[PDB]
């Protein structure tokens, strides 16, 4: 869709939760964006 | 999530002890059998998937 | 594709891993797409 | 630059919080770096 | 072939290591492979 | 590089803090190139 | 996995302590004299790998 307010979501919902789950679903974003970057070229 | 009076939980204990260790539970894996009336639960550890070259 | 789906299945396993495994696993994943990301260019 | 005292400011920041919170900010940051990246091709 | 025996050996190396050694491992292969990049651009 | 050499000189500093310091100054670093791969792009 | 009546395993305690000890477990370590009938097992600490550039 839009792929920007979908990530604020996941940033708020990440930094609203406790210290691993912040950390893990931080880097889990991190990877989909690598995957991403990865698709475009 | 039960916890020793000082707290550390099993949830921890298994993160400190088998940190790759995958935990699931199932709907179906509680009341497997009988005793005579109370619905035994489970529990079930196994491998998920072996690699090819050792065998 | 193929790579593809087999990304986002590792993923879901380390998804239900504790959490020191889940970050890990994440971070291991990760640096897998920047060695591909390595080797396409 | 604007983003580049943006930067450093939130290090600043990140390095005077604790551990949980440091290993958070940054990996946030990394990814807000990360979706620049993959703006900008 | 080289670098990917050395990425190999060390995510080896740093599977049996402890949880906090496992990620300081990865992440700084991570930033070995963040370095190559660099450095071939 | 005078970089690459400083870079190498941080990992060495980061080796020798306890783990939580370790991933911050990892993930610091892992920024720093990031930022440095925007610059040249 | 062995823990202190608190929670604390020794797993927990090399994680803190030697954070990047390689640990490994192997069966042929499993029983490697006998004292009379008890199959006696086996620690081993070693380096593995020792750099070329101080000798």
């Amino acid at each position: 869709a839009v792929a920007a307010a979908e990530s604020e979501r996941q940033e708020s919902a990440a930094s609203e939760m406790s210290g691993e789950g912040e950390v893990a679903e931080l880097i889990s974003q991190v990877k989909a964006i690598l995957a991403r970057l990865e698709g475009t070229a | 999530s039960v916890t020793t009076p000082y707290g550390i939980s099993v949830s921890d204990w298994i993160e400190q002890t088998y940190p790759k260790m995958r935990i699931v539970s199932a709907p179906e894996l509680s009341g497997v059998q009988m005793k005579a009336q109370e619905p035994e639960d489970a529990l079930v550890l196994f491998v998920e998937d072996v690699n090819a070259a050792v065998d």
